[PDB]
């Protein structure tokens, strides 16, 4: 069976170690360490083909690392998350866009643009913004809510799909 | 009044003090935040040896382990702190327990690139064989890798 090295990027607290347990685990977390970087891996069926999801959940990225760096060169795709609640986050993508595409060495790496916490009533990051960003970099944009699970499943299967393309 | 968020967050930060202190007016040592983290998990994760001695030796709980199935030890592994992975050993911590991956913190090491912990925990009978629930081992990850380091001390 096929297994993806899935990457899942982003700043500080736009909530990625909530959105890989509840992909995982089918459980909301509130509190979980904002530094503590593992890989959680998870067998799923994606259009009838049962494959491997090797998850790396970026965290701690003031400091260096060994792994983190490894899954980067390595990684065939790029989950970028940001929070909608968060201007900074959505900024950040940016940052992070331009570096993988400069670890990666290509324009053309599989990506998927997710737009974190979307359960949340109060938005400071518009919907028309996000998505003209997503279709200027040519990649999905998916709303997500790692406490309503809404959109969890279809951010990863979206970045498997585009990794077979 | 609750003392184990405020412990918690003590072990932490690396504020010996303020664990001292909480403490000796009844904080309870195995207090854990909503996904299963005791101020051991804490205090090892994020290198903080003064405070990982007076928690142990005040009866934490060694082989703790979050809603992941990770232990101190797991944690210590994972981020590189070696001074703190013989201390867990030291106080009893199971070298070769497994979490929800069934992981070791073998694997954990191994696949982090610490060698110098991968060395300490087969002196303390780890299990250089365990898979792992989808099959991989220590030999695996470096392999996997390209790690040449790795693969060597785990033969000669
Ligand atoms: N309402 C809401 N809260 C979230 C969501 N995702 C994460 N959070 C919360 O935001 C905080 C940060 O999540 P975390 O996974 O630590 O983000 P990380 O720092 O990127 O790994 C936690 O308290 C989560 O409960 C979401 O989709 N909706
Ligand atoms: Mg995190």
């Amino acid at each position: 069976m096929t297994e993806y090295k899935l990457v899942v990027v982003g700043a500080v607290g736009v909530g990625k170690s909530a959105l890989t347990i509840q992909l995982i685990q089918n459980h909301f977390v509130d509190e979980y360490d904002p530094t503590i970087e593992d890989s959680y891996r998870k067998q799923v069926v994606i259009d009838g083909e049962t494959c491997l999801l090797d998850i790396l959940d970026t965290a701690g990225q003031e400091e260096y690392s060994a792994m983190r760096d490894q899954y980067m060169r390595t990684g065939e795709g790029f989950l970028c998350v940001f929070a909608i609640n968060n201007t900074k986050s959505f900024e950040d993508i940016h940052h992070y866009r331009e570096q993988i595409k400069r670890v990666k060495d290509s324009e053309d790496v599989p990506m998927v643009l997710v737009g974190n916490k979307c359960d949340l009533p109060s938005r400071t990051v518009d919907t028309k913004q996000a998505q003209d960003l997503a279709r200027s970099y040519g990649i999905p944009f998916i709303e997500t809510s790692a406490k309503t699970r809404q959109g969890v499943d279809d951010a990863f299967y979206t970045l498997v799909r585009e990794i077979r393309k | 009044m609750d003392l184990g968020k405020k412990l918690l967050e003590a072990a932490r930060a690396g504020q010996d003090d303020e664990v001292r202190i909480l403490m000796a007016n009844g904080a309870d040592v195995n207090a854990h935040d909503t996904f299963g983290f005791t101020p051991l998990h804490l205090a090892a994760l994020y290198g903080h040896l003064e405070i990982v001695e007076v928690l142990l030796k005040n009866g934490a709980d060694v082989n703790a382990d979050d809603s992941y199935g990770r232990t101190p030890l797991h944690l210590a592994a994972m981020r590189g702190h070696l001074e703190i992975v013989e201390v867990l050993l030291k106080y009893g911590a199971d070298v070769n327990a497994a979490d929800e991956e069934g992981r070791t913190p073998l694997h954990l090491a191994a696949k982090r690139g610490h060698l110098e912990i991968v060395e300490v925990l087969l002196k303390n009978g780890a299990d250089v064989n365990a898979q792992d629930k989808f099959g991989k081992t220590a030999f695996d990850i470096s392999i996997d890798n390209g790690n040449e380091d790795l693969a060597e001390i785990l033969q000669k």
